[PDB]
């Protein structure tokens, strides 16, 4: 009650501004736009005791996979840390993303007190698996991944503790790569720290974090406010995934919520862990159900801990596909389960919310991890995110989807290469990056379509996918999206310069290619909204001509039957509308 | 026998003067949909002031530089060229791909609907050529597909043809054949080609830029046509000249003729105006903030090359030119005091405008503006801002404050009316920061330019938070947006590509050289056919935009010899590394391998301009203190009677005391207290923390 408003807003916009800092010097130096995975990053400011004050959320794969990461962080080191340290780790024991994106933390000190923490993440280039994408298919004793990193200190009281940064620069396919984007992680984490503590100088930790437990309360008393207006009970969603561990089929997320009034908790009844890397761990599916939340209530605002102070959480028990422990030693992968999760309690929470349904994305379904001996004579390596950008913002009410939206398990803020940047950068022809015909989704709005990314070695080419979730598709849409004919996606690779069609199920085997031989992917749109029936008929007409339709898709999709003929035969639209 | 144009679309700013070098400013609102008001309409004003012939007198006129940004609205109203589009085949659509996303953050939604596309893939015209990154032609142009494309195009009624082919920019055959196809084919149809707008890399950036030249340069053919004739029919001596977002004055009467250099350049010359008031002071480098009630306008001149800017991305298309880096950021004097239902004063998103205007204007103003607060710490009296009916009412501000803002947030009137104001000032800053720590060093090297309307109400304090030591303002509240364009001289900018490692192999020489010299010579044949000044000295100065390994975006790099070789290479990289240093951190030095583009810009100093200057008797300033306020800056909490002095009879620049509000009939000064000002005889206020 002794918060100034004033200086309270003052405060949080000074913060914005850090946020903004440090996300620039990684935007611009880490590699993580276009080669490294893009923007599979979020830097965030944490408490004094291990509380998240401000996330620049920009993308969600860093939604609930942050909060509980401070807290075995700054746990296991209770005291002995100083000014001028960091830690640095990536393992999921209770926390953590995929092992490939790695992370620095840095703590605040101001004459003598602990104020914050500085968390850098970046995705990188290699962290050390058989496989150079890190995303390895072969999960035997699931040490096969690449590279654990428990909490170590990188840097103590201002040096770098060089015995153990060259024993993590090795197990690692990239050198420098790896060592310049370390070096943008503790320039990020150097600013983020320079400006608060300017803003300590201005206010002093006596108002900066008064203001701190201010905005904390505002999030939580916002989330809750929302809460009131939906309505008490228990509500449920079931989905599957069936291409997965060989592609053999298994059971589904059964998202559970249970809303009293303000505050909602959720279960999440998974089916037992695998050997394979698509395995979650506590802060992956944290940020699943987080997204699920998302999704519908709301993406713009900045985000602390705050927010999710009346949503409760429930992963279930340890060894199955949402909670593992020690016992499936190792997860490249939040992007399989995380999708099949976020999806199922989105469900439920539309189930209380028809309000506010919208249609499934496309989960991305695509990756394409390629690289090898360039014309440069070196290693040359990089994860083709082109070929999973893209599907459709689902559709809504009022969208027909946009088909420029990122990694479609998640919000979209996913940035594909452009062209020229990689054939200097790569030693290939990328031959297409076109949009699809007949893939999106079929409603009275219909989804966005996905990319053909179909890619040219120039002299050796390896790749690697192994991702799941190709056929059989839960992308479907509001209860009423038809999707009466439509293309998933196929890894098929062209061999041996005759028309090759080696069809592969998503779970893809390290391929290679020769020159003239082609691999292809393509991107599955996303879902539909309602009745494709009532989609505007110079709408759909327009749609099939544009080149995102056929005819032969029009006439049993949406019922507007087009003929080698003008506009579209009075008759022929209604005669096949019967249901 | 200077005329300037700046339509602004709140008025129009008439700008005229002669060897007196008297800034006569006049005004004439036009119509958004047609501009020749502005000639006609002004020039009946100008013979009022000696009493002659407006047909004769623009004759007296050597130049008429007219800066209008009509195809930013063209880009707006949803208006323009049907324009096709000559593509590679497999990359048809990626102008609809966008590169993925990159859209949260600038303008924001739940549900944003971006990118209503300007080609629809009914004008997507693949062509089955292809060739790599060196060159070497993997498939030949497939002559058919432009054939059949052509027909097509024709049966679709297309006006203009965008070409943009994969990797021309190293071997621009393939879009150089399907250009002379289409210009051949014998249609009086304008063409565009990717090699000949934007020839770098980034082909999404390329063919963006493509398209939107295509969807908007023949407009301007137009509006070039019925202009020259107006002007030309006047009476003027010499070839019009139009005001570029490069600074320079190309259009219309030259060998090279794309909008896409003159889309929303207009008040881009504010850091040339910021030159051309700070110079006789002795500042080098310096930042103008010019605003008004619309929104705030924020750039600097030289460091870091915030003189110019990036593939920039024009309200949802993406537009490489280079142009002067600027930020626009929000709402200004007549913006609203939001309160949003989630506990935050957010003051400044939405700008109330003079339409329903602040609730001091009382023609449906509810929510109280930045002029509302303005007015409750007595900053404005009777109505001294603009020249028309103002209306000026003043407590239902002081209660609006109160029950909108100040009552609901727990805090006093005069806490609110201080608050919004500050939240207003760091916004201001924010805006400074996007230019200057993100494109530099710390601003305390600056001085800042107010100039204009509602910025004399917070330069002062944004400077005090800035860090300026000095604040200048034009006497002349309009002179800003007028010096800049007036004083424009010749510029040309031409770019190129030439991918070279400067490390880790042995930089060609031959090559880099040749492709700098080779820049040179298109800059020359630039001036030879718009006309080089006359034994005129005119300069080339280099950039080179190099990167370390791996990384994608480039940093900027001045070259001042017209040749370079190793004894000036090494220090190239040092340039480029300390560069990347003072951007990122303090040591990145291994391997600054890789160099992307190359660029020289051709500046023609043509200008003889002439400019006001004073003289002086005495040290009086005797009668300026006109009468008290009861004023409250932020760091009294008292409201002392703070004095207020007419600015429009300040004899020659004496020293003033302290805190104070110049008013003006034309615009008002704040000054906070430690602050001193004097009236220099080049119609600028100094103000300068002399305390
Ligand atoms: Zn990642």
């Amino acid at each position: 009650n002794t918060v100034d408003p004033i200086t309270l807003a003052v405060v949080r916009g000074a913060l914005e501004t850090a946020q903004r800092e440090m996300t620039l010097t990684l935007e611009k130096t880490s590699r993580s736009s276009v080669f490294n995975l893009a923007h599979d990053y979020s830097n965030a400011l944490f408490d004094h005791l291990p509380e998240m004050i401000l996330q620049g959320q920009d993308i969600p794969i860093h939604l609930g996979s942050l909060i509980p990461a401070m807290k075995c962080v700054a746990g296991f080191f209770g005291d002995e840390i100083a000014e001028g340290d960091v830690i640095y780790h990536n393992d999921p024991a209770y926390m953590g993303s995929h092992i490939l994106d790695c992370c620095m933390y840095k703590p605040v000190f101001y004459k003598g007190e602990l104020v914050f923490w500085t968390v850098c993440k970046g995705h990188l280039t290699d962290i050390g698996g058989p496989v150079p994408a890190g995303y390895n298919p072969d999960a035997k004793e699931i040490y096969a991944e690449g590279l654990r990193i428990p909490p170590v200190k990188l840097w103590a009281q201002g040096q770098r503790r060089e015995d153990v940064i060259n024993l993590l620069l090795t197990n690692m396919r990239a050198r420098a790569y790896q060592e310049g984007d370390l070096n943008a992680q503790y320039g990020a984490c150097s600013v983020g720290e320079r400006h608060l503590i300017e803003l300590l100088d201005r206010y002093g930790v006596d108002q900066v974090r008064a203001c701190i437990t201010e905005l904390k309360d505002m999030a939580d008393r916002h989330m809750r406010a929302l809460l009131r207006d939906v309505p008490d009970g228990f509500y449920s969603g079931t989905a599957i995934l069936e291409d997965s561990g060989h592609g053999l089929g298994e059971l589904s997320i059964t998202a559970q919520v249970e809303i009293r009034g303000d505050e909602a908790h959720v279960l999440i009844e998974s089916p037992p862990q695998v050997p394979y890397f698509i395995n979650s761990y506590a802060g992956n599916s944290i940020s699943g159900v987080y997204l699920g939340l998302m999704m519908f209530a709301q993406v713009p605002p900045p985000y602390n801990e705050g927010l999710y102070r009346c949503v409760s959480v429930d992963l279930g028990p340890s060894g199955t596909l949402c909670n593992a422990q020690e016992p499936a030693p190792h997860v490249n992968c939040t992007t399989t389960p995380m999708e099949t999760l976020a999806d199922a309690v989105r469900l439920a929470l539309e189930q209380a919310a028809p309000e506010r349904v919208t249609a499934s994305w496309g989960h991305a379904s695509g990756i394409n991890i390629a690289g090898h001996d360039p014309r440069n004579n070196n290693d040359e390596y990089v994860t083709m995110v082109l070929a999973s950008v893209i599907s459709g913002a689902g559709a809504n009410k009022a969208m027909d989807g946009w088909p420029a939206c990122g990694p479609l398990c998640c919000f979209g803020a996913l940035m594909s290469g452009d062209i020229e940047l990689l054939e200097y950068s790569y030693p290939v022809l990328i031959h297409r990056y076109s949009l699809m015909t007949d893939s999106g989704g079929a409603g009275e709005f219909r989804g966005g379509s996905g990319t053909r990314l179909e890619l040219e070695p120039l002299k050796h080419a390896m790749t690697v996918v192994g991702f799941g979730e190709g056929r059989q598709l839960p992308t479907a849409g509001a209860a009423g999206a038809k999707n009466v004919l439509l293309e998933p996606k196929l890894g098929r690779l062209i061999h041996r310069h005759v028309d090759g069609e080696e069809d592969h199920y998503i779970q893809n085997t390290l391929l290679t290619a020769q020159p003239g031989e082609r691999v292809i992917n393509v991107n599955p749109g996303g879902g539909g909204y309602g009745d494709p029936l009532r989609r505007p008929l110079a709408t759909v007409l327009a749609d099939v001509r544009n080149g995102l339709v056929s005819i032969d898709g029009a006439r049993l999709e949406y019922g507007v039957v087009i003929d080698g003929n003008g506009q579209l035969d009075e008759a022929a639209t209604h005669a096949h509308r019967a249901a | 026998y200077r005329l300037g144009i700046d339509a602004g679309g709140t008025f129009t700013d008439f700008i005229l003067a002669d060897h007196q070098g008297n800034v006569q400013l006049f005004k004439a609102p036009s119509t958004p949909h047609d501009g020749t008001l502005a000639i006609r309409n002004g020039l009946a004003q100008i013979a009022d002031a000696l009493g002659r012939t407006p047909a004769e007198i623009i004759a007296d006129c050597d130049l008429c530089i007219n800066g209008t940004t009509v195809a930013l609205n063209a880009l707006i109203e949803k208006t323009g060229v049907k324009v096709g589009l000559l593509c590679t085949d497999g990359h048809e659509d990626s102008l609809e791909i966008r590169l993925g996303h990159k859209e949260d953050g600038h303008r924001y939604d739940a549900t944003y609907p971006p990118a209503h596309m300007l080609v629809p893939r009914h004008l997507r015209r693949p062509i089955g050529g292809r060739i790599i990154s060196d060159g070497s032609e993997f498939s030949p142009l497939d002559e058919a597909a432009i054939h059949a494309a052509i027909d097509y195009f024709r049966e679709q009624q297309v006006q203009a043809v965008a070409i943009s082919f994969v990797w021309s920019v190293r071997n621009p055959s393939h879009e150089q054949r399907a250009m002379a196809m289409v210009r051949a084919a014998l249609p009086d149809v304008f063409v565009c080609s990717g090699h000949e707008v934007f020839p770098q890399i980034r082909e999404y950036t390329r063919t963006s830029t493509t398209v939107v030249n295509a969807y908007l340069s023949p407009v301007m053919g137009r509006y070039i046509e019925r202009i020259d004739a107006l002007f030309e029919e006047l009476g003027a001596q010499q070839p019009t000249r139009y005001f570029q977002s490069n600074g320079g004055l190309a259009p219309g009467v030259v060998m090279r003729e794309r909008a896409v250099n003159a889309i929303n350049s207009g008040p881009a010359s504010a850091p040339q105006a910021g030159l051309c008031v700070a110079q006789p002071f002795g500042i080098d480098n310096v930042i103008t903030v010019d605003m008004g009630g619309t929104s705030f306008d924020i750039t600097l001149s030289k460091g870091g090359r915030t003189n110019f800017s990036k593939d920039s991305d024009f309200l949802r298309y993406r537009i490489g030119v280079p142009m002067i880096q600027v930020e626009t950021l929000g709402a200004g004097g007549g913006s609203i005091a939001h309160l949003d239902d989630f506990g935050m004063l957010q003051v400044g998103p939405r700008s109330a405008g003079a339409n329903p205007g602040p609730v001091c204007y009382g023609k449906g103003g509810v929510e109280p503006t930045v002029t509302d607060a303005n007015l409750a710490l007595g900053y404005l009296a009777d109505g001294a801002l603009l020249g028309g009916s103002i209306r000026l009412n003043r407590q239902a501000a002081i209660d609006a404050i109160r029950s909108k803002i100040a009552e609901p947030l727990g805090i006093s009137v005069e806490r609110a009316a201080v608050g919004i104001i500050t939240l207003v000032n760091l916004s201001m800053v924010s805006g400074i920061r996007r230019v200057s720590i993100e494109r530099g060093y710390d601003p305390r090297d600056f001085a800042l330019i107010g100039a204009g309307g509602a910025a004399g109400m917070h330069v002062m304090r944004l400077a005090e938070e800035i860090g300026s030591k000095v604040v200048l303002i034009p006497k002349v509240a309009s002179g800003l947006c007028a010096f800049g364009q007036i004083l424009s001289d010749i510029r040309y900018d031409q770019l190129t590509t030439l991918p070279m490692r400067l490390d880790d192999e042995f930089v060609d020489l031959e090559q880099l050289n040749q492709a700098l010299q080779q820049l040179r010579e298109r800059g020359m044949t630039n001036l030879r056919d718009d006309g080089f000044g006359g034994d005129n000295r005119i300069e080339c100065q280099y950039s080179l935009e190099i990167r370390y390994l791996g990384q994608i975006h480039e940093c900027s790099v001045e070259l001042s010899c017209d040749r370079l070789d190793r004894s000036s290479l090494a220090a190239l990289r040092e340039s480029f590394h300390q560069r990347h240093k003072a951007l990122f951190s303090y040591s990145e030095p291994n391997s600054p391998v890789e160099l992307v583009n190359l660029e020289c810009s051709v500046i023609a100093r043509l200008q003889r301009p002439p400019m006001p200057e004073l003289a002086t008797p005495l040290k009086a300033t005797a009668a300026i203190p006109a009468g008290h306020r009861p004023m409250l800056f932020n760091a009294q909490d008292d409201w002392q009677d703070t004095p207020v002095y007419n600015g429009d009879r300040i004899e020659v620049g004496q020293i003033i005391q302290g805190p104070c509000v110049i008013e003006e009939a034309t615009t008002n000064i704040l000054v906070p207290p430690g602050w001193r000002v004097s009236l220099d005889p080049s119609a600028t206020y100094e103000l300068t923390p002399g305390h």
